């Protein structure tokens, strides 16, 4: 899933 | 415009100025060299670049690239420019309101495919004919020193500078880099967008104050709008470009490593 982008999602939800 | 319009015009341009280090303000300012007459150091060589790093130690030091060529060394000190401005450009894009409401897919989609158009949309502002700003605007660069660095790694930046160039020629200031930005960001047309049709809705709003917003910026420039509309689609060959030669020297370089972030970035792009 597009879940291959870890730190950009983690920027995304936490900062 | 309408309230509702304004808010919006109000609320990008302030999370611009907040999330942004650089702006176009600032680098003006000190490419003018009208409120100092302290300029930025010049990296014109391989010797002022060797002295330039000598205050860069400790970063190059902790990363281990005290020691890789210099071409990698500057290769890898523009990853993390680009590292820490698709931090900036998160945050900014959280602030642009019906973004963070989006599936989280379609906005990691958002950033994968807009982060280096913004990018290199906002690094014109600190570009000149002759060269461009670097370490938060206490160095300057030369166009013609990055000409001079051998292949692939010269035919980098040369492309953006002719783009910024022409951008430049605007006269943009930073209430209409931050919509354009935003725009830039919200764009219906990525690859593998869930919700093509809600994206497009919110890409129309941002795409609508922007272009009020011109017209009463720039009066005389009637066109500027779709002209924005066409540099919007040159950055997008641009960065495609761009992945392309990134592409080339991952695969034909030994110390060429690429950031993570940066990595899932270009990873299928
Ligand atoms: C030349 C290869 C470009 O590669 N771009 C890269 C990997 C970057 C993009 C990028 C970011 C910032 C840039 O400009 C600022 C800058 N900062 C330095 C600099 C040099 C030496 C010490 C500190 C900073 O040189 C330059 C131009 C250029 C390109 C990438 O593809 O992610």
């Amino acid at each position: 899933l597009t879940e291959r982008h870890k730190i950009l999602h983690r920027l995304l939800q936490e900062g | 415009e309408t309230a509702d319009l304004k808010s919006l015009a109000k609320r990008i341009y302030e999370a611009y100025l907040k999330n942004f280090n650089m702006n176009k303000v600032k680098a003006r300012v000190i490419l003018s060299g009208a409120a100092s007459n302290n300029p930025p150091f010049v990296i014109h060589d391989m010797e002022t670049l060797c002295m330039a790093e000598k205050t860069l130690v400790a970063k190059l030091v902790a990363n281990g690239i005290q020691n890789k060529e210099a071409e990698v060394r500057i290769f890898h000190c523009c990853q993390c420019t680009s590292v820490e401005t698709v931090t900036e450009l998160t945050e900014f894009a959280k602030a642009i309101p019906g973004f963070a409401n989006l599936d989280l897919n379609d906005q990691v989609t958002l950033l994968k495919y807009g982060v280096y158009e913004a990018i290199f949309a906002m690094l014109s502002s600190v570009m000149n004919k002759d060269g461009m700003l670097v370490a938060y605007g206490n160095g300057f660069i030369t166009r013609e020193f990055l000409k001079s660095l051998r292949k692939p790694f010269c035919d980098i930046m040369e492309p953006k500078f002719d783009f910024a160039m022409k951008f430049n020629a605007l006269e943009l200031d930073d209430s209409d880099i931050s919509l354009f930005v935003a725009a830039i960001i919200c764009c219906g047309d990525r690859p593998g967008l869930l919700n093509v049709g809600h994206i497009e809705k919110m890409q129309e709003g941002i795409v609508h104050v922007l272009r009020l917003h011109l017209q009463s910026n720039h009066p005389d420039d009637i066109f500027l709008f779709p002209k924005l509309l066409q540099k919007m689609a040159d950055l997008r060959q641009l960065v495609t470009e761009h992945a392309q030669l990134v592409q080339i020297i991952k695969k034909t370089e030994s110390d060429a490593a690429l950031h993570p972030l940066l990595q899932e970035i270009y990873r299928d792009m």
